[PDB]
């Protein structure tokens, strides 16, 4: 037990940005660190692109430059145009080839050059990718320090198996019978609630396992302290034949591995082969990745440290892209390890400080930036404005008997998930007597009138599929649910310290921000900070990972350890450890299946762990993803309002990752600026009229702005513009493939005087090429 | 259904048979006319379902060749 | 009528399968989706009888599911539907196979009975 | 067909005949969360319960009437066009097909009193569009 | 972006004779989502197929 990897479960994120650092972004090491920085770049910007080619440029190029200008232009002095700056890794040789055979030495070397750059680069999204650490333990005291004569060398070997596994219909654990967890009550299976549906093979023209292995496509690779080269992870589809590029690693002088995912591209094996469906789209491959991250420690004296234990190394899942980074999904997938390792009947010993709910109450508030239902028809939100606009946030945080009719009042907005509320059984099924969510397959038989009100939060579920069920609706899990319930009946504890930054949402959430910034476990913030900002539920899949991990079964160890302060738990910081199969790409259960379906019951065979099924959980390369949609364009497509008869509010799938209503920069450019500013368009107007108007109606025009939501789909053509498109869901489908990389990205930005106008001081703005202006 | 009219060899030999008016001969149980009946039957889908399949990893799966 | 081996070796796994018109929601309010009807015929008139029911079930459309008439030697006749079938919406369109929400066929079947009298009693 | 024609540019979205078949319309969901004054005698006041109505400062009462106000609904939308379900398909064609009988069930444009705007740049006449799927 | 179009090949023998081939059939649009649903009139597709103008030059051993 002397050293170990973190973050255990590392996440990347693809993008069609390139992978270097100054170019990328990095996955959250420290939560909530900049849920407020206005000066993020999610997409490649000009700025960036001019900076990296003058660095570039940098001497002595720059008497290079003079060399041959005294010396357009020919085959092999251009042969050394390239390489001088080390532009091969960033666009193909033969398009900066003719940059300047189409062709102040420089600058239009440099000019020529940076709209080459610009026009692979500007305004893509940027991969966010993952750093790995070494830490010695005995207990992660502090990362490796690598003296002269030692290296690191890591090894990362991933596949994909969703062209080879099963469809999804649904969880397949929402008929497993269990005692119940903190992520799932166990009245879903034991009532029946959201049956799981069984589920045929993926691309089932392939028959015999041996020549379903040509559906995985699988890479490895290794980089060591001793070169920071970047080594791509690159398979073939299947193993025409396409090259898939999975990914890229590099490690640094230190023996810090970084991972970059892959380019983000998703194609088929004959262009007639449409991705019409959700999930299941067989000729179909993607560049989503997943496996494992191992590692040597070599130092000067000899000792040799192999980290290759499942309690020791670590895994790598790539995802699509957080197309708004500074939101927090209300339930995230750190949440799921934490309630994996709970029993739902023992939630009764559970202790609850305020900041184990506060980040409840604090996401659902954040989503109003991604979701109109947050913005204007959610009633718990509004409240949290009329407690922050008299300086009276910090009543939530009294435990007292005075408070607790006010802590009620929004507990009881939200949903049990329990799902045994706002129910009539049938013949003693629970039938949901609120708000339900129909099947396209349409029956004029008029609905049955809800008579109990739609609980919160208003986003679909795992019970999509059954109209009546009340999972059809998204609950906070079992044990966040707990949580929420002692703070209502008053039976939570919070430090006075919390209550002098509480008079608004802001300012404590500005406080506990600084909280995790402070903290000293540094290994399990980063072992946090890689989960908190990926979804957990609802799960038909979802957008990165799904059901199989809000199982403790999939875990090899899953412990509380540790506060985030000694005295603010903020839901704690765990030491969890995915099971892996330590033979990794040569498992023999690499290609295993369950035949021609898979069932719950291959799901409920599979909790003995001496089955021939507990291969399920012990994952090889691949298996995380592998039941994830293909193309992840399709699922994301999909990942969006799922409209009720009743108009309001909007159901949600996944907003907090993949918006459904966003502020575009277009809105933006006509809120940002005060009447007093001396430009000559003011929010979009000429000077004369802008500073002409009353300085009331100046600032009502500046708040009608700021409330025009755009649906996030109309971000970049999805199939709906043009006379006589078409638009509708499988258009959207189709055309995301393409158009990922187009769609907006929510960045935080600053109205700096606001004045009267009631627009917030940080707002979060969805950037696209179409909603400029 | 034009299999059984122009790709059924079953059918092509019980038309060769009536055109000899030779179909008696399917209703002889003895050994001088059992290749004749065996030629018939072993063209025949065994509902066994366990013929002309390659077993995939003996967790068994039957796979038609 | 099936070898064992199917279910053993599991050549053709059994799929789980969602209700049909899974919107209309409860049991009670399920019932309207049962199109049903009845009648009786005797010997002692050849006048022939329409089982004629209704969808939705107790705007409504007739099913003729069928007629029934018995000759005086007291055979029963028992004719099928005209073959209508339709849609509540014209544009609910029956584009799958077998599972289209919103129709409903004149298809049915049910329990024949009868009683015989003699002249004694 | 008559209604909005999407440009690349996102924005002005350009409209057919928005006059006589509206585009984008305020509903009475939303006029419910804006036609009532801070000081209104109602157990219930803009969508809020009456406390929390009163509790807001007079600002930011007035700044939801303004962003309510400012909410416009698809009219398409107004109605089950065949984008309702899930996994509903939607689009262009699906509305034709099932205008010939949800047109009956878009919504309607009404005018309707603001009686105490105050400073909520409401106006004192607004226009709101009624119909069965936008009235909550 | 930009895809090269093969329109035919020419070959001319040591007796004057001149051999003009056509392209390999091959036909594509600019993303493959857009679908040649119309009998005539797909936008975004391109083909192989072409004609054009064959003029020669004769030129004898005296001059
Ligand atoms: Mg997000």
């Amino acid at each position: 037990c002397q050293y170990k990897i973190y973050p255990p479960l590392g996440i990347a994120r693809v993008g069609n940005g390139p992978a270097i650092k100054p170019l990328s972004l990095s996955t959250p090491e420290v939560p909530w660190a900049h849920l407020y920085d206005t000066n993020v770049q999610y997409l490649v910007t000009q700025q960036e692109l001019e900076q990296l080619l003058e660095e570039a440029f940098g001497g002595n190029v720059i008497n290079e430059i003079s060399q041959i200008k005294t010396k357009k232009f020919k085959q092999e002095e251009i042969e050394t145009i390239t390489g001088l700056l080390g532009l091969s890794h960033l666009v193909p040789q033969q398009q900066l080839s003719r940059s300047l055979d189409n062709l102040d030495i420089v600058q239009q070397i440099k000019g020529a050059l940076l709209k080459v750059l610009s026009d692979h680069y500007l305004h893509a999204v940027k991969k966010q990718a993952q750093n790995f650490y070494i830490y010695k333990c005995d207990n992660p005291v502090e990362k490796l320090k690598l003296t002269d004569g030692d290296k690191v060398t890591w090894r990362v070997e991933v596949a994909n198996k969703k062209s080879f596994w099963y469809d999804y219909n649904n969880a397949l654990d929402l008929s497993l019978h269990t005692q119940g967890s903190g992520n799932l009550s166990k009245n879903v299976s034991k009532h029946r609630l959201a049956p799981a549906m069984t589920a045929k093979r993926r691309n089932p023209n392939v028959i015999t396992n041996s020549l379903r292995k040509q559906l995985v496509i699988s890479s490895q690779g290794s980089v060591s302290s001793d070169n920071n080269t970047q080594v791509p992870l690159r398979g073939k589809f299947p193993a025409e034949r396409h090259n898939v590029l999975q990914g890229s690693i590099e490690c640094d002088n230190e023996g810090v591995l970084r991972f970059y995912a892959g380019n983000g591209i998703s194609q088929a094996l004959s262009p007639s082969s449409l991705n019409t469906d959700f999930a299941d789209n067989s000729n179909w491959f993607d560049d989503i990745c997943d496996g494992r991250v191992t590692a040597v420690v070599e130092l000067k004296n000899g000792d040799t440290f192999e980290i290759q234990d499942e309690q020791s190394s670590a895994w790598v899942a790539t995802t699509p892209p957080d197309y708004a980074p500074q939101i927090e999904p209300i339930v995230t997938m750190y949440d799921m390890v934490s309630g994996a390792a709970l029993k739902e009947q023992d939630l009764d010993n559970l202790t609850t400080q305020f900041s184990d709910v506060f980040p409840i109450l604090y996401r659902l508030y954040r989503m109003q930036w991604v979701n109109q239902a947050d913005f204007t028809d959610n009633a718990v939100n509004t409240q949290i404005r009329e407690l922050n606009s008299e300086l009276g946030f910090a009543q939530l945080l009294d435990n007292s008997a005075s408070a607790k009719s006010l802590r009620e009042g929004i507990f009881n907005q939200f949903r049990n998930p329990l799902f045994d509320q706002d129910i009539d059984v049938d013949d003693p099924e629970w039938v949901s007597n609120s708000r339900i969510i129909p099947s396209k397959d349409e029956t004029n038989i008029a609905a049955k009138p809800a008579t109990s009100s739609l609980k919160l939060p208003f986003y679909p579920n795992d019970g999509i599929d059954y109209p009546g069920s009340p999972v059809q609706w998204f609950a906070i899990p079992p044990f966040m649910y707990q949580h929420l319930q002692n703070w209502a009946a008053g039976d939570f504890s919070v430090t006075q310290v919390e209550k002098e930054s509480a008079n608004t949402i802001e300012e404590l959430g500005l406080f506990y921000s600084e909280q995790f910034k402070n903290s000293p476990n540094s290994a399990l913030l980063c072992a946090r900070g890689a989960l908190d900002a990926l979804y957990g539920g609802g799960f038909h899949p979802g957008v990165e990972l799904t059901w199989p991990m809000r199982h403790n079964l999939i875990y090899s160890q899953n412990d509380y350890v540790s506060s985030v302060t000694p005295e603010i738990n903020l839901l704690g910081l765990r030491e969890f450890r995915l099971k892996q199969d330590l033979q990794g790409l040569n498992s023999p259960n690499m290609y295993q299946d369950f035949g021609h379906v898979i069932a719950v019951d291959n799901v409920t065979a599979s909790i003995d762990p001496n089955s021939d099924a507990a291969w399920l959980w012990r994952s090889t390369p691949g298996d995380l993803t592998k039941w994830m949609g293909i193309p992840w364009q399709s699922d994301a497509a999909s990942c969006q309002a799922v409209y009720t008869p009743e108009d309001f509010p909007i159901p949600s799938w996944w907003a907090a990752n993949l918006p459904v209503h966003v502020l575009p920069l277009a809105r933006y450019n006509k809120f940002k600026d005060s009447q007093s500013a001396d430009l000559p368009e003011i929010n979009g107007m000429t000077h004369s009229i802008a500073q002409g108007m009353s300085e009331e109606t100046f600032e009502h025009l500046r708040l009608e702005q700021f409330s025009q939501r755009l649906d996030w789909l109309h971000t970049a053509d999805l199939g709906f513009v043009g006379f006589h498109a078409e638009g509708g869901y499988t258009n959207g489908l189709i055309q995301m493939v393409s158009q990922w990389k187009n769609m907006a990205m929510v960045m935080a930005r600053p109205v700096e005087n606001p004045g009267s106008s009631g627009i917030p001081n940080v707002v979060y703005v969805a950037y696209s090429q179409a909603d400029k202006d | 259904n034009q299999a059984d009219f122009t790709d059924n060899a079953v059918n092509t030999q019980i038309r060769e048979l009536n055109s000899e008016l030779g179909f008696a001969q399917l209703l002889d149980n003895s050994a001088s006319a059992k290749s004749l009946r065996e030629g018939i039957f072993n063209q025949f889908r065994n509902p066994l379902f366990d013929q002309d399949i390659d077993v995939d990893d003996p967790s068994n799966e039957w796979v038609s060749n | 009528n099936l070898s064992k081996n199917v279910s053993k070796h599991r050549l053709a796994p059994a799929m789980t399968a969602k209700r049909r018109n899974p919107n209309v929601i409860t049991n009670s309010l399920r019932k309207q989706l049962v199109i049903s009807s009845q009648g009786s015929v005797s010997s002692d008139n050849n006048t022939q009888v329409p089982l004629r029911g209704k969808f939705p079930a107790n705007e409504r459309h007739n099913v003729l599911q069928g007629s029934i008439e018995c000759d005086n030697e007291g055979v029963l006749r028992f004719y099928a539907g005209n073959g209508i079938s339709q849609a509540l919406s014209p544009s609910s369109l029956n584009t799958d196979f077998a599972d289209n929400s919103n129709w409903f066929d004149d298809i049915c079947d049910g329990r024949v009975t009868a009683v015989v009298e003699l002249k004694n009693g």
